[PDB]
């Protein structure tokens, strides 16, 4: 069931670019899956500060 | 298909809200390494492939 | 979403012709227009309400 | 073969996604079925055979309004370093000498929009010169011979005596070779950020 | 140690020069040999180039100056020249040889280029200038594609 | 200032609640043309989200999660708490009262 190597269970990802208007924001990212991982997406979110 | 609904008068405009139901479905594909290619269809109220 | 004027009681509707193969019925409600605002595009200079 | 046709359909239904937007950069649908409305016709879709990679012959029309002198594409705008100020030295008599401090400033002189002539732009730009004269120069006492920069279209030096090395006409030849600049000690223009230099026939020539 | 060092004498132009437009239609056609896809604001892949519609037409007359000098009565007022006596501040004679813009309708046909599979029917339309920002004074911009085969992909 | 000034009577302002939607609708762009999300490999910029303008995520959100659970309980990490009134308010219950 579970590796008993080196891995992360939660990452964060700094986003690679981002733009504003008068009204919105866009904000791109490179999400890896590494090698021997499998992600299920529901446990993605988009943690904003302001 | 014709409706016509009979409802009763209001002092503002108001709209009529629809849902026609429908199978809105995907299918997604993961062949190598690097992509990932969806599939899409909805049954009723098509937008194509 | 279809528009019903100001002390308007008769609201018909019709679809173009189209196959119907698997549906699955009828949903229906009434809203206020200010109430909704319009997606479409980024920002919606209508909307004066929260 | 068919064609598919990327036009500006200006009904509300499809207005209602130009709403922030410009004939440079807008939504339309492709989709023409007439008994559908463009707001229900949008979301379908037209769907070529998988397995052929496919190729458009594509043309295109475009219709344009670009008045000459704009902010937007920078034809409107023109840095020049001009007299702020002129001192005089105290117990000296004021119509004596004229020798003193002497202070310049860069300013960017903004001319009117969508303006529209060749000459016209030429007066603009010295009316612009002249309204910094009017606004700072004359409270601080810059003489108005000392405007420190002014656009030109003569050639001086053209009645010149190559013996007497004066203008023998006693007048310069009021006559349009090319545009010209015409600057006084300590200061001078910059076309670093302004296409002007285009419209006087100026050009860089290492212009990277 | 002249200006004839590093300036050149050029005939003046009131288009200010020209700039090419890159269209792109970042709905329809499949991405160019280089360029990577996105929603940002400026930068849709290339489909193809064209001067703006908008050009120099060379324009002569002697009586330039007479003109100018016509003009001088017919304006009503001096604001472009007040200083009428001095030489060197005199306003500057108008150019016998000049130009005007004008802004013409263009038409083209760019390459047959490679297109995407299966179309959404909301599709898009941009023009943008050499910074690749959306230039304004833009009226009817129009695409029109007759789509074809290049080559089989099953094998 | 003045004597009849003093007769003055003042009345608290009406409440108003501000923050953030249930669920946080309207804080992404689902299905709004012009604004898209995106997911796809480096390699290839096809997209594999393809949005409808006549599509309704939000309130199809809204409507699973009461299926899958109950919207009475309140979790503040998704800003899950359901718009509410008070019944007593909406249909009055006009008992008088015990005096």
């Amino acid at each position: 069931v579970t590796t008993d190597r080196s891995q992360r269970l939660t990452l964060r990802f700094v986003p690679v670019d981002r733009e504003d208007t008068t009204y919105s924001y866009k904000a791109r990212f490179t999400l890896a899956v590494g090698d021997n991982r499998v992600l299920d997406m529901a446990s993605t979110y988009f943690d904003i500060r302001g | 298909l014709d409706m016509t609904f009979e409802v009763d008068p209001m002092d503002e405009p108001t709209l009529l809200y629809l849902l026609f139901e429908v199978f809105d479905v995907v299918r997604v594909h993961q062949p190598h390494r690097g992509v990932i290619e969806a599939v899409y269809l909805r049954t009723p109220f098509s937008a194509g492939n | 979403l279809y528009p019903i004027p100001a002390k308007a009681t008769n609201v018909p509707i019709s679809i173009p012709s189209r196959n119907w193969a698997a549906f699955r019925g009828w949903s229906f409600t009434r809203l206020k227009t200010k109430e909704t605002p319009s997606l479409g595009s980024g920002f919606d200079p209508y909307f004066v309400y929260s | 073969t068919t064609r598919v046709y990327l036009v500006d359909n200006k009904s509300a239904d499809i207005a209602s996604l130009n709403y922030q937007n410009d004939h440079s950069n807008f939504l339309t649908t492709v989709v023409q079925n007439n008994d559908f409305t463009p707001a229900e016709a949008s979301t379908q879709t037209i769907n070529f055979d998988e397995r052929s990679r496919w190729g458009g012959d594509l043309k295109t029309i475009l219709h344009t309004n670009m008045p000459n002198v704009n902010e937007y594409m920078f034809t409107s705008k023109f840095k020049a370093r001009v007299m702020v100020a002129r001192k005089h030295p105290e117990g000296v008599v004021e119509t004596d000498l004229s020798q003193d401090k002497l202070e310049y400033e860069w300013f960017e002189f903004t001319l009117p929009e969508g303006n529209f002539s060749e000459t016209m732009t030429i007066d603009l730009m010295n009316n612009a010169i002249l309204e910094n004269y009017l606004q700072v120069g004359r409270q601080n006492g810059v003489l108005e011979s000392d405007i420190g920069v002014k656009f030109d279209s003569r050639n001086f030096k053209l009645g010149w005596d190559p013996v007497t090395k004066l203008v023998m006409p006693g007048v310069y030849t009021y006559e349009a070779f090319h545009p010209d600049v015409v600057l006084l000690p300590g200061c001078g223009v910059d076309f670093t950020e302004s296409r002007l230099s285009n419209l006087l026939g100026i050009r860089k020539k290492q212009p990277f | 140690k002249g200006v004839q060092s590093w300036t050149l004498l050029t005939t003046p132009d009131v288009t200010c020069g020209a700039e090419q437009v890159y269209w792109s239609l970042p709905d329809l056609m499949q991405d160019p040999v280089t360029f990577r896809s996105t929603q940002q604001v400026s930068n849709y892949p290339v489909v193809g180039a064209e001067l703006m519609p908008f050009r120099a037409k060379s324009f002569y007359n002697d009586l330039a100056v007479y003109s100018q000098l016509i003009r001088s009565y017919t304006s009503l007022t001096h604001v472009f020249n007040r200083f009428p006596d001095n030489q060197i501040l005199c306003r500057p004679p108008a150019p016998t040889i000049t130009t005007v813009s004008e802004n013409v309708p263009a038409l083209t046909d760019h390459g047959t280029l490679p297109l995407r599979s299966s179309i959404r029917g909301v599709q898009r339309v941009t023009v943008t200038d050499a910074r690749r920002r959306t230039c304004p004074y833009v009226y009817k911009a129009l695409g029109i594609v007759a789509p074809r085969v290049l080559s089989s992909r099953t094998f | 200032s003045s004597e009849t000034n003093l007769t003055q009577q003042s009345m608290p302002n009406r409440p108003n609640y501000i923050g953030f939607r249930d669920n946080f609708v309207g804080l992404m762009y689902y299905n709004s043309t012009g604004n898209m999300g995106v997911l796809a490999g480096q390699a290839s910029q096809l997209n594999a989200v393809v949005d409808l303008q006549d599509r309704n995520t939000e309130l199809s959100y809204q409507l699973l999660l009461d299926s899958l659970g109950d919207r009475t309980r309140y979790f503040s990490m998704w800003n899950s708490a359901v718009d509410s009134y008070d019944p007593d308010v909406r249909i009055i219950e006009n008992h008088g009262v015990e005096d």
